[PDB]
């Protein structure tokens, strides 16, 4: 579960191990795909996807999941969590905000980004309804056995615990992790790499001035930007996306029925969408004379229709077909 | 400074053009359309091959009729028969004399040479033509780059980005209708999918080599077996792929006009010197030298020594060079009377260097821009003995 | 739609790390100086102007570009088809693609 | 040009080489913090949808 700097963490910027990177609310669902630098999902080890590990100190916590909140303008929807990333189905929103709840304290992760929710099809909801025509939309899935891409995920550079330089009585003093590989020196002349077990520190004493440094590269982590490179390698770790975007025909959209009125080679139209539909004809002479325009507002409208006959789309509505001779 | 220039469309011979960009130093171009390779819009309409008469093996029914039915098979030619004895390796086999009945059955079907070797169809339309200009430029000194002619599509390969054509120059050699043979390709009129007589080129017509239908039209005709005995008589037009490999026309890379070749490979014709291209360049302006760092060479004089009428470049020229610093000068003759083998000469202060080139007129009077100075070498020169080796440098005759 | 997929920055803490433009589209990269990243301990490089900072960001294709995509093409005349039927006669059917 | 359509150009989805004017512009990270900013037009196909 790496961890990273979030943006505007409840407070301001802090280092929440479920910082928010590659928000994408690119697809129609009413969801985002969204990668923690936490990786919940199976524990430390091998069981049970709906538990949660996160990095507090240099260490995991892998337990339980038990109060997750994406949101955004509102609250949003899990969908699925696997690996670093998380799919939710969350409405539009300026921003994206994150966080769970690990019972002594919030520990949330926020965000910006541009989010919003077109169905696809003409008409410009805000919100999947109930019902309606399906039709392809681009949506993400539910599922992780899934391979269609991979990101690349090789190790982490080094972090920072100054927990480790403690003071040996007068001079201080580092320690290790399980005999992790902790690069030290100070900014006085001693120790120069540092790969070792708990070393002193004979010259320099103040904690403020010396490497407290972990190159624990045993796992991988996720490139994030807000990473910094492990100098030495691109180690391997190509490991895949669960969240691929698909070809889902999302329940989806559809406008209410037009009022069709009669006239002499002349469709008056009362009309009365729910939401922001664009109607548009094509006039099927080899002169198109095509129409487009959004309605939203309830508009009584006209189409001088010709004699070979003029088509018509309410929405998603399929297109109709008029014979005005 | 983004420098247009038309072009002639020739392959094998570079197009050494001068950027005069107001303000800093001039720079030559080296533009050598090494291919011309064209790459029409094409569809595969069908395979053709020979035939092979794949007979199923008849039915021979011993005493009475048995009646044939027209199986889907292509060019399913089946004809029922009688009065037969069958002699079958104990004599006939079936006791009566007239009611022995054969029934011969044959179907048409794509040679195992059909996948292989095999002509192929085509209507052709115009696509897209390309190129793997090299330049060797001003100083960079190299790119090697795959283009296209569409007139807004640059190649941002090396560091110079180019826009090509549309060439003026649209004859596509293909026709309309194509057959293709292997590497022959021939711009034939095919008949059609679907109805090519039998005999005739096309006789089996395969839209492709999986596709299990097709049409045979081979005029194959059943006739009864001889005499009482187990046979097939197949008569049958050899195929129009038989004839078409010795009776065929000639190939297109040997008939074709305004110099091509041709791959059966994405259906290129390559090389085709036609016409010319209106291509333009947005160099780099860090390739740019500053005009204050170029020695000025004005003062100078220029006269042939030994011009040679021709296309080797065989003229030459000593040229009085009046340099203000030392070092190299990029040289071009805006006229296109005059086709120079240096691009850029040395200079020492005001010394002397002879350069090599190629006229069509007698009296050559092309200026020469010596990195910003003009001058006329004009002179005279000399027709060559030895002309039978490959293309010209010279490429531009007019009225002299 | 691109996806500016960062690779992860360098950070030298004292002194400079030169960038080189990697062939990756549209590779940017520049130098940075300057800074006093804090990563989880406060910062951790002890300089306070040597500390450097290289951010690389190039872009690549989203995992949408396979699917979700628009899709340009040169566009020539070539050859219109139909499933005519024709209910022939007495015949009474075909329909035939043409 | 970037922001307009075409601002990522890949042959095909297969092409691991393209052609990105995004005006892809980094900047410096603020005030002593691990980020990266990138400024960047969105892209010519979030408009053009």
């Amino acid at each position: 579960p790496y961890i990273a700097d979030c943006p505007n963490c409840g407070h301001s910027r802090c280092d929440s191990p479920i910082a928010i990177e590659e928000v994408r609310g690119d697809a129609h669902a009413g969801v985002i795909r969204i990668q923690t630098s936490a990786m919940f999902g199976l524990k430390t080890d091998g069981v049970d996807l709906a538990y949660m590990s996160f990095m507090n100190g240099k260490t995991q916590k892998s337990i339980k999941i038990d109060n997750l909140h994406v949101r955004t303008s509102a609250p949003c929807s899990l969908v699925s969590h696997h690996g670093y990333y998380i799919l939710a189905q969350c409405p539009p929103g300026d921003t994206v905000t994150v966080g769970f709840h690990d019972g002594p304290n919030r520990h949330t992760c926020t965000v910006a980004h541009k989010v919003e929710f077109r169905p696809v099809g003409r008409e410009k909801y805000r919100h999947p309804p109930e019902h309606g025509v399906e039709l392809p939309c681009n949506r993400y899935t539910h599922k992780r056995a899934d391979q269609g891409h991979y990101v690349e995920m090789h190790q982490p550079g080094l972090v920072a615990d100054h927990s480790l330089l403690s003071i040996h009585s007068a001079k201080v003093k580092i320690t290790v992790p399980s005999g992790a590989q902790v690069k030290y020196y100070c900014k006085c002349p001693d120790v120069r790499e540092g790969i070792t077990s708990s070393d002193h520190t004979t010259t320099c004493t103040d904690v403020k001035q010396c490497r407290a440094y972990l190159i624990d590269n045993k796992k991988w982590v996720y490139n994030s930007g807000r990473l910094p490179r492990g100098e030495g390698d691109t180690f391997k770790g190509k490991l895949h996306v669960p969240f691929v975007p698909v070809k889902a025909k999302c329940i989806a959209t559809l406008a209410p029925e037009p009022l069709v009125e009669h006239k002499h080679r002349t469709l008056i139209l009362h009309l009365h969408p729910d939401h922001p539909t664009l109607l548009t004809t094509r006039s099927l002479g080899s002169d198109a004379n095509p129409t487009r325009q959004w309605i939203e507002r309830p508009t009584t409208v006209n189409f001088t229709v010709t004699g070979e006959g003029l088509e018509y789309t309410w929405g998603n509505h399929p297109p109709k077909r008029v014979w005005a001779q | 400074y983004e420098h247009t220039a038309v072009m002639p469309n020739k392959v094998g011979i570079p197009y050494k053009a001068l950027v005069e960009r107001p303000g800093y130093a001039p720079v030559h171009l080296q533009i050598q359309l090494v291919n011309t390779r064209i790459i029409p819009s094409t569809n595969l309409e069908y395979i053709t091959c020979k035939y092979k008469t794949k007979v199923p093996s008849p039915v021979v029914k011993c005493c009475g009729a048995t009646q044939c039915t027209s199986k889907p098979h292509p060019d399913y030619q089946c004809q029922v028969f009688t009065g037969v004895y069958p002699f079958m390796w104990g004599g006939a086999y079936c006791f009566c004399d007239t009611e022995n009945t054969q029934m011969s059955e044959a179907y048409v079907e794509r040679s195992e040479e059909c996948s292989i070797d095999h002509a192929k169809a085509y209507k052709v339309h115009t696509g897209t033509v390309q190129a793997m200009v090299n330049i060797t430029y001003g100083s960079v000194s190299w790119r090697s780059a795959d283009v296209y002619v569409n007139g807004e599509t640059p190649a941002k390969i090396g560091d110079a980005k180019l826009i090509i054509g549309p060439l003026s120059s649209a004859w596509s050699p293909f026709d309309n209708k194509v057959v293709v043979y292997g590497h022959e390709v021939y711009n034939y009129d095919f008949p059609e999918y679907g109805t090519g007589k039998a005999g005739s080129f096309g006789d089996l017509q395969s839209r492709t080599s999986t596709s299990n239908d097709l049409y045979a039209n081979t005029n194959l005709k059943l006739q009864r077996p001889q005499a009482g005995i187990v046979h097939t008589p197949f008569t049958q037009a050899p195929s129009g792929f038989e004839r078409w490999k010795r009776d065929k026309g000639a190939p297109l890379n040997d008939v074709a006009p305004f110099g091509c070749s041709i791959a059966l490979e994405p259906l290129r014709a390559e090389n085709c010197a036609v016409g010319s291209i209106p291509i333009s360049i947005d160099i780099p302006d860090a390739a740019f030298t500053r005009i204050s760092e170029t020695p000025t060479v004005s003062d100078l004089e220029c006269k042939i020594t030994e011009c040679t009428y021709a296309s080797d470049f065989g003229g030459i020229a000593t040229v009085a060079y009046k340099s203000s610093k030392a070092g190299n000068c990029p040289i071009h003759s805006p006229s296109g009377v005059a086709v120079i083998k240096e691009n850029d000469v040395t200079l020492a202060e005001s010394g002397s260097f002879t350069f090599h080139f190629s006229t069509a007129n007698i009296h050559p009077a092309f200026k020469l821009q010596v990195c910003t100075s003009a001058v006329t070498c004009k002179g005279d020169c000399k027709p060559p003995k030895d002309h039978i080796v490959d293309y010209p440098a010279q490429h531009t005759e007019s009225f002299t």
